[PDB]
């Protein structure tokens, strides 16, 4: 009943959370828009046709 | 003022109970069903008398006469009419509240017709749905074909009147129209063929006496009791008749003469009984035979 | 089982065989399969008319009122079954879908009339 | 008003319990304040996009 | 169904779902119906919620329940 | 083989040709199956007749073409029912084929539905403890106000023409993506003449 | 098998011998006939006035085969098979 | 035959005949009896016949027996509140003991029927599902409703094979 520890599962969890706080994208990158294709270059997703 | 006794009155229950009688051989007739090897016990004379006594207590619970009710009133009630839903559907929906802790006569069952009308389900539809979601052993959703005219006559021909009443009590409700018609028709065939003994020592005898009395057809029954040395029941039948019909020729005549015992039969035979002549002859024969035994 | 987030929902669980559908009303988690595990069964719905030409719908109102008071949601088809019964109001789209049908049928009466009249 | 069925079941409990009244059961919708769908929500409880540039 | 890691199809790359047309009359009438229907149902939900809270408190802290817990403790002594 | 008792099968059991062949015993008494081993198969052959051709050892019903399985021939259907438990024997008991054992169970159940065959009918108890129709469920309910005035339960069931200023908002809100305005719907559902 | 069958079938006590032996009534109880007591045999001699002493627990040797069947534990694919009439 | 003396004790029909269902307070039951002595006769019969019946109805109650520790037999119960119930069982039959503890610490017939009644409401007859839980699996088993296609084929107008063909 003694669970075998998983240390790599906790190490990566801390590293991921840390990098998400140090490499976090800014509002300038996230909410940018190309006004010709009307796509956010960060994700390459088109906006809805009613917002164009 | 003066209310006429009902079918469930203590005075009437005792009278109809005594007429029915108690016969253990017919009350506990061997059933044709799956069997098991019997069990045996070594008993004394007293232990046998107590066991026979406990069978009498259990037979009086199996002879409990069902209550007699009047034909229930149809249900014609509309909860709402939504004319905007008209034409949007071809068939009707039947919603049924299914909650275990609710009596079936307080249970809500509605119907949304194709006209948008939300009405309450009829008696025929209520009893049907209650059998779909709360099935009862012996009852069927679709009305059997045994309760038809031609098929019922067949059962009557085999002296199976108690079987027709047990089928009707398990398929229909006491206040249903079919429960009354089927019972009344069976009662009228017995009187025609003088088969009153079949229902004796059963729970359907009282209900049969209650129908002949209210419709004044106790002539045949009253005769049979006399032909079987059952005067005590014959006199109680006339007493009961007088109670439910106080303003009758026999009732008024009895009061004047204060008739008792066999006299009541004579008073009733001449005044109100249709077969006055036949009763007197039958009563005559009995009284003569009884005199010989007294000697 | 434990689902991330989610909630309880009163929906329809399809049953029956091919070309013979039979839904059974149940209260189940939002992420659970359609015909998978459920908390309680609250009724049944038979779409196909019976011999009498009527659709049967069972509802355990006493329990439907319990789960709605514990945080359970409702599915659109199930909200249209409670409106047809009188337990809930008629769903807005049950009304608008009827109006669309009226105008549609009135639009077909014109063409039918014109053909018989003009020709 | 209560819808057809619920109204009929509340009037039957009254009569069963013995209370005799002819008042209509009605839902108090004064507590329910229906706000428009374009009403500003809370941004301090709203998420953010993850750092996966494509 | 797909996952976050699975890629997208090449037939949906140049796809644009145009929103449906709007009937000004029906759209406004239907926009009020949801407003009332949802207000009538929000009240019903609150009613049923009060009934579940009551029974629970009643069961653990009730008159009849506490009238029987004392009878069972008095009969024990 | 055309049986003369086709229409009146109950007359063959009360004849002398039946008494000289079977006597007082049932028709399945002098029948034995041919199987390997002491324990026989738990199912009998599907049928003894295949395309107007009879098998070597037919069953009690298929060997005599004058025995017709009808719900009216009560005297033949009693040989396949226990006189002590009122239960229909399984096919291996008598040796009849599945086709005829399926026809007997139907005819036996159809005679019990017509009152021709006697069977045990128990004395059941009533469904309900009370028989009082003093409840709204089974009685009339006070018609609601809107029902007496011929009005809908809720006012928003009916179509209400919205103001013009509100439509212009929608038209402005959806410019270039619009549909022809729909007027109030007809009072009743049209029908195809 | 044959010499033992005839041996046990001849040493079986009838209902009449049992009554005479203990001077008590032999009552038959059937489920089909309800609680009706059926007297199958009674003693010819003087009927005893005292009852048999009721035994809390009987010291009778049981058979595991019968007890195992009554408890739904005797599994067998050869028992209760459909056979011909005998 | 079945090994041991009085083999009927090792039967489910005999273990379920016990009428002593303790309450929730009772946690431990300790029996102290003497192997010899006319006075302790009943205590020995109570350990030989009834303890099996008591433990079968109260499986979460600890029962511990001690031999020849005191000059006289007795029973002692330990409740959850910390209260002890001493019961002298000397010069008494096994039935008196079984009837005595049922009155001071056992449940009555009124408290038992209620518990059973609750269970009956767990199996709703209206529900449809597997035979293990529900009586009926589908609604095609109800006369009047549409039968299963496995037994009675549906009309060609009610099958999606032809609905598509008729339409196209
Ligand atoms: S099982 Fe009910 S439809 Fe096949
Ligand atoms: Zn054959």
């Amino acid at each position: 009943k003694k669970v075998r520890p998983r240390l790599i599962a906790e190490l990566a969890r801390r590293v991921r959370a840390l990098r998400e706080q140090l490499n976090r994208p800014r509002d300038s990158q996230l909410y940018a828009v190309d006004y010709e294709t009307l796509t956010r270059p960060f994700s390459g997703r088109r906006l809805p046709v009613r917002a164009w | 003022e003066t209310k006429k006794p009902t079918f469930m009155d203590e005075e009437v229950q005792s009278i109809l109970t005594k007429m029915t009688g108690l016969n253990l051989q017919k009350t506990f007739k061997p059933a044709i069903q799956e069997l098991k090897p019997p069990t045996y016990k070594l008993m004394t004379q007293a232990q046998l008398e107590e066991a026979t006594r406990q069978a009498v207590e259990a037979a009086k619970v199996r002879l409990k006469m069902p209550p007699v009710l009047e034909e229930r009133v149809p249900i014609n009630d509309v909860l709402a009419e939504d004319k905007i839903l008209e034409g949007t559907e071809t068939t009707k929906y039947v919603f049924t509240d299914i909650s275990y802790s609710i009596p079936h006569r307080e249970r809500f069952i509605v119907v949304r017709e194709p006209s948008g009308t939300l009405r309450k389900a009829s008696w025929e539809e209520r009893d049907r749905m209650i059998q779909v979601y709360f099935p009862k052993e012996g009852r069927k959703i679709l009305t059997p074909i045994i309760f038809k005219e031609e098929n019922l006559r067949t059962m009557y021909s085999q002296d199976r009147h108690v079987d027709v009443l047990n089928l009707c009590f398990a398929q229909f409700e006491p206040d249903s129209t079919e429960y009354i018609k089927v019972h009344h028709k069976t009662y009228e065939d017995i009187d025609k063929r003088g088969k009153y003994d079949l229902l004796r020592s059963t729970r359907y005898f009282g209900g049969m006496v209650w129908y002949f009395v209210n419709n004044k057809k106790i002539d045949g029954l009253l005769i049979d009791q006399i032909q079987r040395d059952l005067i005590d029941d014959a006199t109680n039948l006339v007493q009961l008749y007088h109670v439910l019909h106080p303003d009758g020729q026999s009732a008024q005549g009895a009061k004047d003469q204060a008739a008792e015992g066999i006299n009541l039969i004579k008073v009733f035979a001449k005044t109100e009984a249709q077969k006055g002549a036949y009763i007197e002859l039958t009563l005559q024969t009995y009284q003569e035979a009884l005199s010989r035994h007294s000697a | 089982k434990a689902y991330r987030g989610g909630h309880l929902t009163i929906r329809l669980a399809l049953g029956g065989c091919t070309n013979r559908p039979f839904y059974r009303i149940v209260a189940a988690h939002n992420k659970c399969p359609r015909d998978g595990r459920f908390v309680e069964q609250l009724g049944s719905y038979d779409p196909l008319p019976n011999s009498h030409g009527e659709k049967l719908v069972a509802l355990n109102l006493d329990r439907i009122r319990h789960w709605i008071g514990c945080g359970a949601h409702l599915s659109k088809p199930m909200e249209k079954l409670l409106g047809l019964a009188g337990f809930f109001p008629l769903h807005p789209m049950m009304i608008t879908n009827a109006e669309r049908l009226r105008r549609k049928r009135a639009r077909e009466v014109l063409l039918a009339s014109q053909k018989t009249d003009a020709e | 008003p209560y819808p057809p069925l619920l109204r009929a079941m509340i009037i039957a409990e009254r009569q069963k319990n013995g209370d005799t009244s002819t008042e209509e059961p009605m839902l108090n919708v004064q507590r329910i304040r229906m706000e428009p769908w374009d009403y500003p929500a809370k941004q301090e409880d709203k998420g953010r996009a993850k750092g996966t540039p494509v | 169904r797909k996952t976050r890691h699975d890629p997208l199809a090449k037939s949906k790359i140049e796809r644009v779902n145009m929103p449906p047309a709007v009937d000004p009359a029906e759209f406004f009438v239907l926009m009020e119906r949801y407003q009332h229907y949802r207000q009538t149902v929000r009240a019903l939900r609150m009613e049923f919620v009060s009934e579940v809270q009551r029974k629970v408190h009643e069961a653990r802290a009730g008159v009849l329940a506490e009238r029987k817990a004392l009878k069972d403790a008095a009969e024990h002594r | 083989p055309i049986s003369p008792y086709k229409d009146e099968p109950w007359k063959y059991l009360e004849s002398e040709e039946y008494q000289e062949r079977y006597g007082s015993r049932p028709v399945w008494a002098d029948y034995r199956r041919n199987h390997k081993g002491g324990v026989p198969p738990q199912r009998t052959r599907k049928t003894c007749i295949r395309r107007n051709k009879v098998v070597g050892n037919p069953c009690p019903i298929c060997r005599d073409h004058k025995l017709h399985v009808d719900f009216r021939n009560v005297k033949l259907l009693e040989q396949f029912v226990c006189a002590h438990t009122g239960i229909i024997f399984y096919a291996p008991y008598t040796g009849v084929c599945v086709k005829q054992h399926k026809r007997l169970t139907q005819a036996i159940q159809k005679a019990r539905d017509h009152g021709l065959l006697i069977y045990h009918i128990p004395q059941v108890e009533p469904r309900d403890l009370d028989f009082s129709t003093s409840h709204g469920a089974v009685s009339a309910t006070p018609p609601a106000p809107t029902l007496v005035s011929g009005d809908p339960w809720y006012p928003w069931y009916n179509w209400k023409q919205p103001p013009e200023r509100e439509l212009s908002r929608l038209r402005r809100l959806y410019q270039g993506h619009l549909q022809e305005e729909s007027g109030p719907p007809p009072e009743s559902m049209p029908k195809m003449p | 098998l044959t010499q033992g069958l005839f041996r046990g079938l001849s040493r079986q006590e009838t209902h009449q011998q049992l009554a005479d032996k203990k001077g008590l009534h032999v009552v038959e109880i059937r489920e089909e006939c309800g609680p009706l007591p059926i007297v199958v045999a009674s003693p010819r001699g003087p009927l005893r006035k005292d009852p048999e002493p009721e035994d809390e627990v009987p010291d009778v040797k049981l058979d595991w085969e019968d007890v195992k069947t009554a408890q739904g534990m005797k599994r067998s694919v050869w028992s209760n098979l459909k056979r011909a009439a005998t | 035959p079945m090994k041991g003396r009085f083999p009927i004790r090792r039967t489910l029909q005999y273990l379920s005949q016990g009428n002593v269902v303790f309450k929730d307070s009772v946690k431990v039951m300790t029996v102290n009896y003497n192997t010899h002595g006319e006075l302790g006769e009943g205590a020995r019969k109570f350990v030989f016949f009834n303890i099996p019946q008591i433990q079968y109805k109260n499986p979460w109650v600890q029962i511990m027996m001690f031999k020849n520790m005191t000059p006289s037999p007795f029973l002692r119960f330990y409740l959850d509140s910390g209260e002890q119930v001493l019961v002298d069982v000397e010069t008494k039959s096994n039935k008196e003991i079984m009837e005595h503890i049922r009155k001071i610490l056992g449940k009555n017939e009124e408290t038992l029927r209620e518990e059973e009644e609750e269970k009956k409401q767990l199996s709703h007859p209206a529900n449809f599902g597997p035979r293990k839980y529900c009586l009926r699996e589908c609604i095609c088993e109800v006369e009047g409703q549409v039968p299963c296609p496995s037994l009675v084929p549906l009309p060609k107008e009610m099958r999606g094979k032809y609905k598509a063909a008729l339409k196209a």
